[PDB]
């Protein structure tokens, strides 16, 4: 009776001092305290944690809340509370053994009286706030700290060395800070309970120091986007229960560690953007990898065939370096492949047949290598893919069936390979198209209506291939349309007369075909085009004035029958290769029409 | 928020 009427008073004097325009304490203004939303008390009906989390309760730290003879326990994450911390609003703390201030409104400095004022702290966050100034050196006299939370702020300075005077640390977070330039402080290797060390964005350079060997227990070490060089050190590959290492963009140079492949607890490995040279190590048992991105290394020799041990591997990112061989045949068969991108490397030899085996493939990404063959036509059924980018390789034959219309399939690119064959109608099925990108093939037939149909469509791209029939009026439709392009192929008939579909048409590319007819007038009421080439056709008749209209980058209708007059606006000598090859045209100057 | 602890999202 006696605790239950003390924690509703100092609960209600510290409400006092907090707006809630969301009326998250509606229930602190006929039950016990111990049932009020956020609170819990123990057997003696004394509070002992306050939890406010995502409560939008607005003010200054609520120090009342402190007077709580048995309160251990006080989360205020994601709320507005502002101002700054001041040195008296802890003074009253010292009972805490957790305090969550993350993701909040705090300006200022950590007050240096701090871990005097919270010596039983064993859990302290004040990640995502906008604290400056340094972090306190006091913060090595923490007597029984487990974890530190900093990321997030607009803090200064140098890491203190002293942080490695609180010896019960088991995680240090201070990413995404903004320290001055400077080296991990060689005392974190004191820190020999360390689980999690997360330093990213902070400003660090030089090498990872050698005492960070120490650290044994590590089971997530995240130093990315700093400036740290020199090799990444081969114990790493000795923590017996490390998971997570992400050490992207630094400038560390040298070898990936040689015996990597026994890190069996591994899950997740990110050395991208960095300087590494040699090779993927091999005799890999990375049974417990998920994630492994080396993308933006001078990488060389092959993708190992042991790759293929890691059973849960879902996302592979090896892009921009220098590998070479053949991809393990079995790559994919027994991963749920997720995210593959092998972009800008010499590979060679056929795309493995089951890199979607356990249909889970999103992302299909190898640009620029040389792969060889056909397209598996287990592809064709692969309907977990959005991203498929082929181009720039050595492919050929015929496009799996169902690989036109695939459900997710947003991004097409097939162009400069020698795929040959016609588009099916079966494309119709691809609802989720946006781009269809395949020039520079050997695709032959008629474009098919059914593109028309698929009102995602931004971009059509089929230039330099042997397309031959009629543009489908259907095109005409695609509201969305963007980049209309089928240069270099045998397209024949005319461009239809009804174009107000194309509001969103900014190149028109139809140059090298065999297309006869006017120029549309409605081509110079296209609200955004920007781009127009029309060149080496047939085109007849006189050139729109609507034209006119338009701020074109390119115009070009050379090499046509177009007769008549230029327009007035491209009648100076500056613009004449853009008519060239009209015999009928000529351009009005000074009174007589010119050749 | 704050970036989390995890790998590169980038890609082709
Ligand atoms: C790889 O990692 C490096 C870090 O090693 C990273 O470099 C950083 O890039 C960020 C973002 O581009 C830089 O931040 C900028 O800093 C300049 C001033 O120096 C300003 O243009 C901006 O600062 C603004 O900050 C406030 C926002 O909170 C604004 O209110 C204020 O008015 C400023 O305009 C901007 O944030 C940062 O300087 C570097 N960091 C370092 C340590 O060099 C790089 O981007 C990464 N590279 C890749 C390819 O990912
Ligand atoms: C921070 O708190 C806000 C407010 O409670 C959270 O926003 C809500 O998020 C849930 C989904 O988790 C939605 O049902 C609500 O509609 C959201 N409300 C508002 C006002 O946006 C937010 O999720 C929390 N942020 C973090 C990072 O935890
Ligand atoms: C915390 O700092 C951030 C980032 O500087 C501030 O967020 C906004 O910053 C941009 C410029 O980078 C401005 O357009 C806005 O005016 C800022 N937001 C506002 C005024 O709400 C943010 O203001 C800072 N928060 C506090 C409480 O000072
Ligand atoms: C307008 O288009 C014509 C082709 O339709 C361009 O002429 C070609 O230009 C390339 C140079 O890259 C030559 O290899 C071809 O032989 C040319 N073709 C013909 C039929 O002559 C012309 O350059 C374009 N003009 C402008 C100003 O862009
Ligand atoms: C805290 O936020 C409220 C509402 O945005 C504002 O009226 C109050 O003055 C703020 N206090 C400080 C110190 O910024
Ligand atoms: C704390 O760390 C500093 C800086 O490394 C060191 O010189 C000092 O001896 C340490 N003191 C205590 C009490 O742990
Ligand atoms: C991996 O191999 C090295 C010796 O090459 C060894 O020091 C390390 O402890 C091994 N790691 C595991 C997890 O067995
Ligand atoms: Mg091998
Ligand atoms: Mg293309």
């Amino acid at each position: 009776m006696g605790s239950l009427n003390q924690d509703a008073t100092i609960l209600r004097q510290a409400k006092l001092g907090l707006s809630d325009p969301a009326q998250s304490l509606s229930s602190w203004s006929d039950v016990t305290p111990c049932k009020w939303l956020g609170v819990s008390c123990d057997a003696t009906s004394n509070v002992v944690s306050v939890d406010l989390s995502s409560f939008m309760l607005v003010g200054p730290f609520p120090s009342i809340l402190c007077h709580l003879p048995s309160l251990h326990s006080l989360s205020l994450y994601n709320n507005s509370i502002n101002g700054s911390l001041s040195a008296d609003d802890f003074d009253t703390c010292h009972n805490l053994i957790s305090l969550d201030l993350s993701e909040n409104l705090l300006v200022g400095s950590i007050p240096k009286s701090l871990p005097f004022n919270l010596p039983n702290l064993k859990f302290l966050e004040i990640s995502g706030n906008n604290l400056s100034d340094t972090i306190p050196s006091s913060f090595g006299e923490f007597r029984k700290l487990e974890s530190l939370n900093l990321a997030g702020n607009f803090l200064s300075g140098t890491i203190p060395a002293s942080l490695g005077n609180v010896t019960t640390l088991k995680e240090l977070k201070l990413a995404y800070n903004l320290f001055s330039p400077s080296q991990i402080p060689s005392q974190l290797g004191n820190l020999t309970e360390l689980q999690v060390l997360w330093l990213a964005g902070c400003n660090l350079v030089g090498p990872i120091p050698p005492s960070l060997s120490r650290l044994t227990s590590l089971v997530n070490l995240d130093l990315t986007f700093n400036q740290l060089t020199g090799s990444i050190p081969s114990w790493i590959t000795q923590l017996k229960t490390v998971e997570q290492i992400e050490l992207f963009n630094n400038s560390f140079s040298g070898e990936l560690p040689e015996s990597m492949g026994n890190m069996t607890t591994l899950k997740r490995f990110d050395a991208s953007m960095n300087k590494l040279t040699g090779k993927i190590p091999d005799n890999l048992n990375l049974l417990n990898l998920e994630s492994l991105n080396l993308f933006e290394n001078m990488l060389e020799g092959p993708l190992p065939e042991s790759i293929t041990r890691s059973k849960t591997l879902s996302e592979l990112k090896l892009f921009n370096n220098r590998l070479t061989g053949v991809l393990p045949s079995q790559l994919g068969a027994n991963s749920p492949l997720q995210y593959v991108d092998l972009s800008y490397n010499r590979f060679s030899g056929e795309i493995p047949a089951n890199v979607c085996g356990e249909g889970k493939l999103e992302y299909l990404i190898l640009i620029d290598n040389s792969f060889s063959g056909e397209i598996s036509n287990n592809l064709g059924k692969c309907k977990s893919l959005t991203r498929v980018r082929l181009s720039n390789n050595k492919l050929s034959g015929q496009i799996p069936h169902g690989f036109w219309g695939l459900p997710r399939l947003s991004l097409l690119e097939l162009s400069d390979n020698s795929f040959t064959g016609s588009i099916p109608k079966t494309i119709i099925g691809a609802k989720n198209l946006s781009n269809l990108r395949i020039s520079k093939n050997r695709f032959s037939g008629s474009i098919p209506n059914e593109i028309g149909s698929l009102n995602g469509i931004i971009e059509i791209s089929g230039a330099e291939n042997d397309f031959s029939g009629e543009i489908p009026e259907s095109l005409v439709k695609l509201k969305q349309l963007s980049r209309l392009d089928l240069s270099k192929n045998q397209l024949s008939g005319e461009i239809p007369r009804e174009l107000r579909g194309w509001k969103n048409l900014n190149e028109l590319n139809l140059a090298n075909n065999h297309l006869s007819g006017e120029i549309p007038k409605e081509v110079g009421i296209l609200p955004v085009l920007n781009y127009l080439d029309l060149s080496s056709n047939q085109f007849s008749g006189e050139i729109p004035l609507e034209l006119q209209n338009l701020k074109l980058n390119v115009l070009n209708l050379s090499y046509n029958h177009l007769s008549g007059k230029i327009p007035p606006l491209y009648a100076n000598k500056i613009y004449a290769h853009d008519f060239i090859g009209n015999p009928g045209l000529c351009v009005d100057l000074d009174g007589l029409c010119r050749k | 928020p704050i970036p989390p602890s995890a790998p590169s999202k980038r890609h082709n």
